[PDB]
């Protein structure tokens, strides 16, 4: 299956929503945020 | 006009070990020091 | 030449819980540490 853009909390999710970087996966101390593998939101925004 | 079925997986409650823990993007976010922020218990993600 | 009526809504006084509190844009602003900054009581928005 595929990984999708999830995060540990709204803290990491807000910076993801700011920078738009849903591909690169990034980790805080014990909080993690997983990068999405297909930018389907950008796909729908392009059509 | 045919349909796909893409299957997604995602974790919750994964305890990253503090013993080798770290953080990038320290400049972007800063948590408020509470153990509910210091352990993942929930997962937030966007809908459709 | 016709008219619209769009309807707007906006909160005030929402106590965001401190226990999972956080902040982005930590480098941009820095509030002066007083409880009238540390609680929302008012809401600010632009006119026409």
């Amino acid at each position: 299956a595929l990984p999708l853009h999830c995060s540990s909390n709204q803290a990491l999710l807000e910076s993801r929503s700011k920078t738009g970087n849903t591909q690169i996966s990034e980790t805080h101390y014990c909080n993690y945020a997983i990068g999405e593998t297909i930018p389907l939101q950008l796909i729908i925004e392009s059509s | 006009e045919q349909s796909l079925q893409l299957t997604f997986f995602f974790p919750l409650g994964i305890y990253i070990p503090t013993e080798t823990g770290f953080s990038t993007m320290e400049t972007r976010v800063k948590l408020n020091d509470t153990m509910e922020n210091n352990l993942p218990t929930s997962v937030f993600f966007h809908n459709k």
